[PDB]
C-alpha cells in the first residue's frame, strides 16, 4: 500500500515528492523492487526518494517486496502549464473526505477564485480556498475546471473527469 | 459664486452689546446650507459661535450659548449677530462662513478675509 | 470638559525644499463610525484666509498636487507630505467632525 | 528642543525569510535633554517594560537613546501594529511600524452616469443612475445610501439585484433628477455598506466646472455620383466649445429621426482649446421627394436662449 | 579568544507597511577582541567605490563591537540584488548575505503604405514592452513562414523612467513577398517561463474594394474669418489600410497641423475614415490647392488617389 | 512500427446540440521539446477535402468559431468543444509533426 | 490564390507501373513552400508518402523508398510521380498536397481531393 507524501499526485517540473509503499513490512524481511514503466528499481530501502523530477521518469509505477500481491500501478503526472486545479484522490469510496484545492506556476498569487460544477460557477471566493467535502455522496462526480487572476490576465484551468466508485 | 464681505468689526466696549454683518456676493441665503459665525483668538484657539440654517435651525456654542444671538436677512441675503455682554476674553478675529454638509457632518469651505474685533 | 483632546505633534519644524514630511494629530477617543472617521486637516498661510486641504481625511480637495498623502485609525491619525515645495511652509490644522462642537489643534507651521 | 524618532528594523536574510526573532531597536536622538520614559506599544496597548531593553547614549548634550524590543517571527507575523513610544520631558514622541505585506485587498469598482441635457433641455426629465460592478453572490445584505451636500429630502430610488451569467452578482440603483439644481451645480453621492466590507467604496459627482464657450456649426451633404442618384450622406460640422456636454439630435418634418441609421464621432478638443465633433447620416430617395428641411440639432449650455443651435437645410 | 557576532539590520516599514525612497542597511559586527579589522561589503559580489557606507567601531575594553551601515535607495532593493558586508579578521571568515524578501507584454508593428508604396523601404519592427530584467538569456527568433536565411536586425535597450527596461528589434523586409502577403515570426525566449510567446501577422484577406474619396470647404464665420479648415472623408472599401497624405507646391506638408480620425466601418460593411486640417490666411494668397492625397491598394494605377479640390 | 504510435479515445460517440465534449489522443514517448509540443488537429470531410483544426497543438487557424479547445500533456493531449452544433458532425484526427516520418490516430466520427 | 487538381484514378495489375501528376492553379511552384505526395487507406490508417522543396530537396518513407519516384515540372506548373512494382495493398486514397514552414517542422494548408487508386 503505498503512502505518498504529499498525497498531491500532479506536479510541474523539477519537483521532489516522497515515495513510499506498504507499512505492513515496517520491519523489511525483503526490500523493495520498484517498478518505473515496468523496469526494476535500485533502491535499498522501502522508501524511494524524487528530487528534481524528468518528465521521462513519469508515469506507471509498481513496487513489491517479495509477495505476489504487488502494487498497483500509480500513474504520475508531471505538467509546464499557467493554471492547475490540484488534487488527492480521484477513485473515492463513500462516505469520505474531499481534498480540493487549484494552484498556480512556482506557487504565486493569484486571486478571485472559482470553483466550478462542471460548468455551473459553483463556489467564488477572492483567494484560494482548500475546499473539503467530507463524506462521499451519490451526485458529487463530475468534470471540473478554476478559473483566477493571473498577472491581471485570465485563463481557465483544465476540467477533470471525477468518476466516484458506488458501493 | 459667493462672495464675503465681513462688516462691524473694530474696537468695542465690554459688558455692552454689538450687532455683527457679513455680506454675501452671490446667492439667496435662504435657499440651502448653514449660516455661520467663527471666532479666532490670536494667539489662541479657533471658536466656532453660532449657526443658522436655511429654514432656521439653530446651533449654538454651549459655552457662549446664552450671551449671543444671530440674526438674518434673506431678502438683503445677509446674516447678522447680534452679540450682548461683552467679555474681556474677546478679542479675536471673526470668520463668518457657510455650512456644507454630508451625513449631518458639515464643513466650511470658504473663508472670508476675517474681522478683529479687539475689546478696549 | 469631555472633548476629545487634540495632540498634533510636533509643534512645529524647519526643513528644506523637497523633504518627504509626516505629521499626526492624536486624539483620544475613536470616531471610526461605520468604518468611517470625520476629520479633515486645514492649512491657513501667514496674513490669509485659511484653507481645507482634504475632506473626510482621504478625499482631497480640487487642483492639489498628488504628493500628499492622510492616513491614521482610532485615535491616532496621520497626514504624510512626500516632496516639500517653498510655498507650503506654513502653520497646518486639523478638526473632528463627529460629534458637535467640532474641536481644534493649535497648529503646527513648518519652516523651510 | 523636540527629539524626533526613528526605527531600525532587522532584515531577512540572503532567502528572504523572516528570523524567528525580530530585534525592534528604535533610534531616538535630537533633544535638550531631560526626563525619558519609553513605553512600547502593540495596537496602541502599553506592551511589557521586561522585554523593552533600552539604551540611552548621550555624547556632550546629543543623545542618541535606544530601545531594543524581542518579538518571536509569527508576533510580527500576527499583523500587528507595533511602535515605540517615548515620552520626553512630560511630552510624547511616538513611531509606529506594522508587519508590511502585499496591496490591493478589494479594488471594487462602480459606474455613475450623469444624464444627456435631452434630458435636461428637451425632455428635461432626469433620471441619474449610479452603477455598481463586482457583487459577491452572497448573505448579507448591502445598505445603500444615496446622500446629497444640501441636506435636503428626496424621492424614491430603485434598486436592481440580478445574478450575472459570469457567475457574480449585480446591484445598480437609479434616481430621478431635478433640473436647476445641477444647473446651479449640487453634488450628489451614493453609498455602499456591507458585512464583507473592512471599507467602503464611495464615489460623487456634480455638475463639471470650467469656463463657458458657444460653438460654430455648418453642415454639409453628399454632391452624388453617377452610381447612386437616390443614396446620399449628410454630415454636420461643430467647433470651438466649452464645457463640452451635448445632445445631438436630427430633425425632419416635424420627426424625431432615428438613431442606428446615423453615428456620431467623439470629443475632441482643438488647438484653439475647444473641442469638435462630428457625426453623419445617409440619404434615401422619397424622402426629399416628401421634404427637404432638415436639422442635425444639438443641444449646448453656451447656446441660447433655448440652449440650441439649429440650421435647417436644403437639397442643392 | 572570542569570534565577531555579525548580523543585518535594515530600514524600517510602518505601521501601514510603505516605502523609503532610500533604505539603510547597518550591518552589525559585535562582540569580538579588536586586532586587524578591515571592513568590504560585495552588491552581487561586485564592489563600488567606499564613499557610499559609514561605520562606527565601538570598542568596549578587551571586547568590540563594530556597527557598519550601507545607504542605498529604494529602486536598488527594488532591483532585488544580493548585498554581502564582508569583514577581514585574523582569517577567520564570516560573512552575511541579503537580496528582497512578473509580466511580459510584446506587440507588433503595421507600417505606412508611404513606406510600402512611395517611399518603398519595408523594414519591420517586432516590439517588445515590460522587460522586467533578469541576469538569464533573452534569446530572440525572427523568424518566416517561408523559412529561408534571414538577415540581420536591430537591437536597442533602455531604462525607463518607471523603471522598467525594454528590447525591440527591426528587421527589413523584402516589398514583393508583403505584395503577395508573406508571414514572419519575431520570437523571444526566456528560461524563467513556463511557457513562451509566438506572435504573427501578414498582409491581410478578403477580396479588394476601392473607396469614394471626397473633400470641402468651410465659410467663414462673423468673429473671424483669415483661419478656416477643411477637412478629408473617404468611405466604403476593403482593405483598410491606406497612407494619407497630404501635398502643396512639392512640400511635405507638416504631421502635426492636420488631424485624422480613426478607421470605422461602414453601416453598409466597406470602412470610413474622415480628416481636417487648419488653414490660415497668407497660404490663400499664395496659392490654393492643396492635395489630400491618399494609398489605398485598389487606386488606380499606381496606387493613386486624391481629388484636387481648391477655393474660389 | 519502430516510431510513435497514435491511438485515440473515445473511438466515436452520440451526441445532441450544445453539449460539452472531449476527445484525447494518446503517443508513446514524448517529444515535447523546448516547451514546445509538435502535434496538429485535423478533420476530413466525408465524402470531401480534409482540414486542419489545429496548428503547434494550441493555435487555430484563421476561419473557425472560438468553441473548441484543445490540450493536453507528455503523450496525453485532449481537445474539447463547449457547445455541439449542426455543421459538427465529420472525422476528426490529431498528427504529429516533430520527429520524421509523421504518424497519425485511427480518426473519430461524432454522432448524435 | 492556389488550386489544386489530382489526376489518375484507375485500375492497374500488381507488380506493374504508372505515372501520376498534380496541377497547381495559381502560383508558380519553384519558389517555396514543398510539394508534397499522401496516401490514405480507406477504412484504415493515413500515409505521408514523401516531401520535395522548392530547391529541389527530397524527403521520402524508408519502408516505401526503394521502388517508388517523383518527378516536376514547374514551368508547366505540374508535379508528378511515377510508382513501380506495386502489391495488392497500395489500394488506398492518394493525396497532394503544399508544405508550409515553422521551425523544421511543415504543414499543408492545402488539401487534395484524393483520388482512388485500386490495386489487386
Ligand atoms: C461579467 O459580465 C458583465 C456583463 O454585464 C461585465 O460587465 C461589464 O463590465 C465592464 C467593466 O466594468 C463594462 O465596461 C464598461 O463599463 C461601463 C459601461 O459602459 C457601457 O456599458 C454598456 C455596454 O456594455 C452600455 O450599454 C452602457 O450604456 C455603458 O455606457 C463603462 O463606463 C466603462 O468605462 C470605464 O472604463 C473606460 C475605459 O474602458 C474609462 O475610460 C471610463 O472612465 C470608465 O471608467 C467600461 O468601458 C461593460 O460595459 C459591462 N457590461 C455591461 C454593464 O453591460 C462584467 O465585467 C463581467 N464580470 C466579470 C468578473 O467577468
Ligand atoms: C512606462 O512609461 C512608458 C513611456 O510611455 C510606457 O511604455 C509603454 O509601453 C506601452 C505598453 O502598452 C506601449 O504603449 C503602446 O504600445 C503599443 C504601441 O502603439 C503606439 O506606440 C507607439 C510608440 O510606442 C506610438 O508612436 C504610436 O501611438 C503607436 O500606435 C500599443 O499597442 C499600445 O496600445 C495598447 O496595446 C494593447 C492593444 O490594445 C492594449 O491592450 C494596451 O492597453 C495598450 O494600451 C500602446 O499605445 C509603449 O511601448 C510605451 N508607450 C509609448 C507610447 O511609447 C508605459 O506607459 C510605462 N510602462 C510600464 C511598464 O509601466
Ligand atoms: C469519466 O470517464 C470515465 C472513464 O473512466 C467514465 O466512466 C465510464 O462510463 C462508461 C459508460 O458505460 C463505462 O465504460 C465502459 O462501460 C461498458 C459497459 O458499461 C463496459 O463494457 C466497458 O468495459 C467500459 O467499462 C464505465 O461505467 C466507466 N468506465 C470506467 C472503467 O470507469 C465516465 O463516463 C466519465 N464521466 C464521469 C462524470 O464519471
Ligand atoms: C527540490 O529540490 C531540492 C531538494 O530538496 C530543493 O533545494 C534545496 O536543496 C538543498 C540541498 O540540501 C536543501 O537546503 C533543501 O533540501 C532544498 N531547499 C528547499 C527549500 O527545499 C528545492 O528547493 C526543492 N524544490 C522543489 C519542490 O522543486
Ligand atoms: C432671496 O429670497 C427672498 C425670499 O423671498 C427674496 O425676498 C429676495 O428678494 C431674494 N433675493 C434675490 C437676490 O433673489
Ligand atoms: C517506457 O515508456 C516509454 C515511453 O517513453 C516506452 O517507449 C517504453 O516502451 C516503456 N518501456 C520501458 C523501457 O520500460
Ligand atoms: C516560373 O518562373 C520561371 C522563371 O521566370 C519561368 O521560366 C517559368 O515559366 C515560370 N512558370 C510558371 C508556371 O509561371
Amino acid at each position: 500500500k503505498v503512502s505518498l507524501n504529499p498525497p498531491w499526485n500532479r506536479i510541474f517540473k523539477g519537483e521532489n515528492v516522497t515515495l513510499t509503499c506498504n507499512g505492513n513490512n515496517f520491519f523489511e524481511v525483503s526490500s523493495t523492487k520498484w517498478f518505473h514503466n515496468g523496469s526494476l528499481s535500485e533502491e535499498t530501502n522501502s522508501s524511494l526518494n524524487i528530487v528534481n523530477a524528468k518528465f521521462e521518469d513519469s508515469g506507471e509505477y509498481k513496487c513489491q517486496h517479495q509477495q505476489v500481491n504487488e502494487s498497483e500501478p500509480v500513474y504520475l503526472e508531471v505538467f509546464s502549464d499557467w493554471l492547475l486545479l490540484q488534487a488527492s484522490a480521484e477513485v473515492v469510496m463513500e462516505g469520505q473526505p474531499l481534498f480540493l484545492r487549484c494552484h498556480g506556476w512556482r506557487n504565486w498569487d493569484v486571486y478571485k477564485v472559482i470553483y466550478y460544477k462542471d460548468g455551473e460557477a459553483l463556489k467564488y471566493w477572492y483567494e484560494n480556498h482548500n475546499i473539503s467535502i467530507t463524506n462521499a455522496t451519490v451526485e458529487d462526480s463530475g468534470t471540473y475546471y478554476c478559473t483566477g487572476k493571473v498577472c491581471q490576465l485570465d485563463y481557465e484551468s483544465e476540467p477533470l473527469n471525477i468518476t466516484v466508485i458506488k458501493a | 459664486e459667493v462672495q464675503l464681505v465681513e462688516s462691524g468689526g473694530g474696537l468695542v466696549q465690554p459688558d455692552g452689546s454689538l450687532r455683527l454683518s457679513c455680506a454675501v456676493s452671490g446667492y439667496n441665503i435662504t435657499s440651502g446650507y448653514s449660516w455661520n459665525w467663527i471666532r479666532q483668538t490670536p494667539g489662541k484657539g479657533l471658536e466656532w459661535v453660532a449657526s443658522v440654517t436655511y429654514d432656521g435651525s439653530t446651533n449654538y456654542n454651549p459655552s457662549v450659548k446664552g450671551r449671543i444671538t444671530i440674526s438674518r436677512d434673506g431678502s438683503k441675503n445677509t446674516f447678522y449677530l447680534q452679540m450682548n455682554s461683552l467679555r474681556a476674553e474677546d478679542t479675536a478675529v471673526y470668520y463668518c462662513a457657510k455650512g456644507n454638509n454630508y451625513f449631518g457632518h458639515w464643513h466650511f469651505a470658504v473663508w472670508g478675509q476675517g474681522t478683529l474685533v479687539t475689546v478696549s | 470638559g469631555s472633548d476629545i483632546q487634540l495632540t498634533q505633534s510636533p509643534s512645529s519644524l524647519s526643513a528644506s525644499v523637497g523633504d518627504r514630511v509626516t505629521i499626526t494629530c492624536r486624539a483620544s477617543k475613536s470616531v471610526d463610525s461605520d468604518g468611517d472617521s470625520y476629520m479633515n486637516w486645514y492649512q491657513q498661510k501667514p496674513g490669509r484666509a485659511p484653507k481645507l486641504l482634504i475632506y473626510a481625511a482621504s478625499y482631497l480637495e480640487s487642483g492639489v498636487p498628488s504628493r500628499f498623502s492622510g492616513s491614521g485609525s482610532g485615535t491616532h491619525f496621520t497626514l504624510t507630505i512626500s516632496s516639500l515645495q517653498p510655498e507650503d511652509f506654513a502653520t497646518y490644522y486639523c478638526q473632528q467632525s463627529h460629534e458637535d462642537p467640532y474641536t481644534f489643534g493649535q497648529g503646527t507651521k513648518v519652516e523651510i | 528642543t523636540p527629539p524626533t524618532v526613528k526605527i531600525l528594523q532587522s532584515s531577512c536574510d540572503g532567502g528572504g525569510h523572516f528570523p524567528p526573532t525580530i530585534q525592534l531597536l528604535c533610534l531616538v536622538s535630537g533633544y535638550t535633554p531631560g526626563t525619558i520614559n519609553i513605553t512600547w506599544l502593540e495596537d496602541g496597548q502599553v506592551m511589557d517594560v521586561d522585554l523593552s531593553t533600552a539604551s540611552t547614549t548621550q555624547e556632550g548634550e546629543l543623545a542618541s537613546t535606544q530601545s531594543e524590543l524581542t518579538l518571536s517571527q509569527k508576533h510580527w507575523l500576527s499583523d500587528r501594529t507595533y511602535t515605540c513610544q517615548v515620552t520626553y520631558q512630560g511630552h510624547t514622541f511616538e513611531d509606529s511600524t506594522k508587519k508590511c505585506a502585499d496591496s490591493n485587498p478589494r479594488c471594487v469598482s462602480a459606474y455613475l452616469s450623469r444624464p444627456s441635457p435631452f434630458d435636461l433641455f428637451i425632455r428635461k426629465s432626469p433620471t441619474i443612475t449610479c452603477l455598481v460592478v463586482d457583487l459577491a453572490p452572497s448573505k448579507g445584505t448591502v445598505n445603500l445610501t444615496w446622500s446629497r451636500a444640501s441636506g435636503k429630502p428626496v424621492n424614491h430610488s430603485t434598486r436592481k439585484e440580478e445574478k450575472q451569467r459570469n457567475g457574480t452578482l449585480t446591484v445598480t440603483s437609479t434616481l430621478p433628477v431635478g433640473t436647476r439644481d445641477w444647473i446651479e451645480g449640487e453634488t450628489y453621492q451614493c453609498r455602499v455598506t456591507h458585512p464583507h466590507l473592512p471599507r467602503a467604496l464611495m464615489r460623487s459627482t456634480t455638475k463639471t466646472s470650467g469656463p463657458r464657450a458657444a460653438p460654430e456649426v455648418y453642415a454639409f451633404a453628399t454632391p452624388e455620383w453617377p452610381g447612386s442618384r437616390d443614396k446620399r450622406t449628410l454630415a454636420c460640422l461643430i467647433q470651438n466649445f466649452m464645457p463640452e456636454d451635448i445632445s445631438v439630435q436630427w430633425l425632419h418634418n416635424e420627426v424625431q429621426l432615428p438613431d442606428a441609421r446615423h453615428s456620431t464621432t467623439q470629443p475632441r478638443k482643438t488647438k484653439g482649446s475647444g473641442f469638435f465633433v462630428f457625426s453623419r447620416l445617409e440619404v434615401t430617395r422619397a424622402e426629399w421627394e416628401q421634404k427637404d428641411e432638415f436639422i442635425c440639432r444639438a443641444v449646448h449650455e453656451a447656446a441660447s436662449p433655448s440652449q440650441t443651435v439649429q440650421r435647417a437645410v436644403s437639397v442643392n
